[PDB]
């Protein structure tokens, strides 16, 4: 029985093959750890289960990279953020409940909203900031 | 294909064409969506990449998948105009007359906006 199975035994010699784990695993298989503080893809964990962070959560140094699955669970976006959620783009027109939205990146890559005669994308909060 | 369904929807979302068509042949999950209920195709349609449609579609898109709203990637790629986009929805099986929370079609939104070139696509092709 690999060392990582709990004192239930084993039906086969890896890790992957443990009745339970002594506390870890990653998709059935008995891990150390989760990758918490190093490795990739980062991770959290569940009730001893190890799930990935969301891949817009900018890994950490030291510390957590996240605390759940979603992209509003980050320590950081990687890339820009709207509203509580780490994305690699702010919106170019993807539908809302009132119709496309268009949104644009400020200085702190926080994607703020476009002015509403902006029919296409903008650059900034103004009315000449549209395309 | 869960975490590449992810990287997926964020590659769609900033049109990263090269980074969508090597998370493809990965096996992605065609079919994931995001906090908004937007798939892929519904990402591409916005942005108008055409070839992350036609990408998504050949790797099995839903061409009728609904974000939060029940719309279809036919309503988005109406909503911004793309119309080269809405032909190749239609000829990979898109219902053309499927209709949003206020009942309108990609027909009734192309009115809406003012767009005639887009009504009459629509007109031709159905």
């Amino acid at each position: 029985c690999d060392p990582l199975c709990s004192s239930g035994g084993c039906w086969g010699p890896g890790p992957g093959q443990c009745l339970s784990c002594r506390n870890y695993s990653r998709g059935g298989v008995c891990v150390t750890h989760c990758n918490f503080l190093n490795g990739e893809p980062r991770e959290f964990a569940h009730e001893a289960e190890c799930f990935s962070c969301h891949p817009e959560c900018q890994p950490m140094e030291g510390t957590a990279t996240c605390n759940g699955s979603g992209s509003d669970t980050c320590a950081q976006c990687a890339h820009f953020r709207d509203g509580p959620h780490c994305v690699s783009s702010c919106p170019h027109g993807v539908l809302g409940a009132k119709g496309p939205i268009y949104k644009y990146p400020d200085v702190q890559n926080e994607c703020r909203p476009c002015h509403e005669n902006c029919t296409q994308g903008c650059k900034g909060p103004e009315l000449q900031d549209c395309l | 294909g869960s975490d590449l369904g992810k990287k997926l929807l964020e590659a769609a979302r900033a049109g990263q064409d090269d980074e969508v068509r090597i998370l493809m042949a990965n096996g992605a999950d065609v079919n994931a969506f995001d906090h908004n209920g937007s798939t892929p195709l519904h990402l591409a349609a916005a942005i108008g990449h055409l070839e992350i449609v036609e990408v998504l579609l050949k790797y099995g898109a839903d061409v009728n998948a609904e974000d939060n709203w029940g719309n279809t990637p036919l309503h988005q790629a109406a909503w911004v105009g793309h119309l080269e986009i809405v032909e190749v929805l239609l000829k990979n099986g898109a219902d053309v007359n499927a209709q949003d929370k206020f009942g309108k079609t990609a027909f009734d939104i192309s009115i809406d906006n003012g767009n005639e070139d887009l009504a009459e696509i629509l007109q031709k092709l159905n």
